[PDB]
């Protein structure tokens, strides 16, 4: 089954700190589309930027987006229609680069969940990957 | 009783709803596997499904938009 993880990390007030999203047992017949949501809370970090990870082999197939007010970052994958890009092997599909506030005290320990609403995946455009797991994230803010 | 983007016609407008409108505007299918797809499909509310309406949806999905252009006005 396909486990997606939401990376753990620690970083300290006012730094930036990497959350890579990792996908692992990938099915071979591939994944054709995506969507994957993480909500956060934005009193405790921020979104400075999205970068593709090394699944993604050309970016015209891959659109992120974030919201700082709301609490979510986005991003979506689209095979192309010939299928001649399709991720179908383990990676780094992402990397959320998050900005931990400047009022963080040592010892907190921020959450960056998955929406369930707003994440699929998919092998087909009809055919759902149905037993997905994912594994939550947490930013631990240190001295 | 229908979603604008839900053109799958599960009840939820997500990614493959949009690669759905985009295989459609490509050829790749000749129509939706829903009764209501057509009509959830054109959500810039022009009267045609065009590649647009696939970024829409991704749009929608990537939540930069609560409202289509087909509700608004
Ligand atoms: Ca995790
Ligand atoms: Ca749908
Ligand atoms: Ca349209």
């Amino acid at each position: 089954m396909l486990q997606v993880d939401i990376g753990s990390t620690s970083g300290k007030a006012g730094s930036v700190v990497s959350v890579p999203i990792t996908f692992t047992n990938v099915p071979k017949s591939g994944i054709y589309a995506l969507s994957f949501r993480t909500n956060f809370d934005p009193q405790k970090v921020t979104v400075a930027s999205i970068d593709a990870g090394s699944l993604i082999e050309n970016a015209s197939d891959f659109t992120t987006y974030y919201n700082n007010e709301n609490g979510f970052a986005s991003m979506t994958f689209e095979a192309p229609v010939d299928r001649a890009r399709i991720i179908d092997s383990d990676g780094v599909f992402a990397t959320i680069n998050f900005k931990v506030s400047d009022s963080a005290k040592v010892g907190e320990l921020y959450n960056i969940t998955t929406n369930s609403a707003y994440t699929s995946f998919y092998y087909s455009g009809t055919d759902e990957i149905k037993n997905v797991v994912y594994n939550d994230g947490k930013i631990e803010v240190i001295a | 009783k229908f979603i604008y983007g839900d053109v799958d016609g599960n009840g939820s407008v997500r990614i493959n709803d949009a690669v759905l409108i985009r295989d459609y505007v490509l050829g790749k299918i000749n129509e939706f596997p829903y009764e209501y797809g057509m009509l959830a499909a054109d959500v810039d509310g022009n009267g045609s499904i065009k590649s647009i309406d696939a970024v829409l949806v991704r749009d929608y999905v990537l939540g930069k938009i609560f409202l289509f252009p087909v509700e608004e006005k």
